[PDB]
């Protein structure tokens, strides 16, 4: 998913990522 | 909104800023 | 921030207030 | 990706189904 050319999506999966471990 | 103390939330905002315009 | 018509923004605050308290 | 037992991470994936097409 995307917005645009911004790859909403996979910043998103990054987000979860970066807060959790 | 925060995992220990990340603060998920304000991450999550910014992001939906970035993605935007 | 909205999807089409579908309001993205709402509804994910609405998920960070029901996955929290 | 779970608050205590809340699965945000999946609802959160059923959020950006619902949002788009």
């Amino acid at each position: 998913y995307r917005i645009x050319s911004y790859d909403f999506x996979d910043e998103a999966e990054k987000l979860l990522r970066d807060a959790a471990g | 909104y925060r995992i220990x103390s990340y603060d998920f939330x304000d991450k999550f905002k910014k992001l939906l800023r970035k993605a935007a315009g």
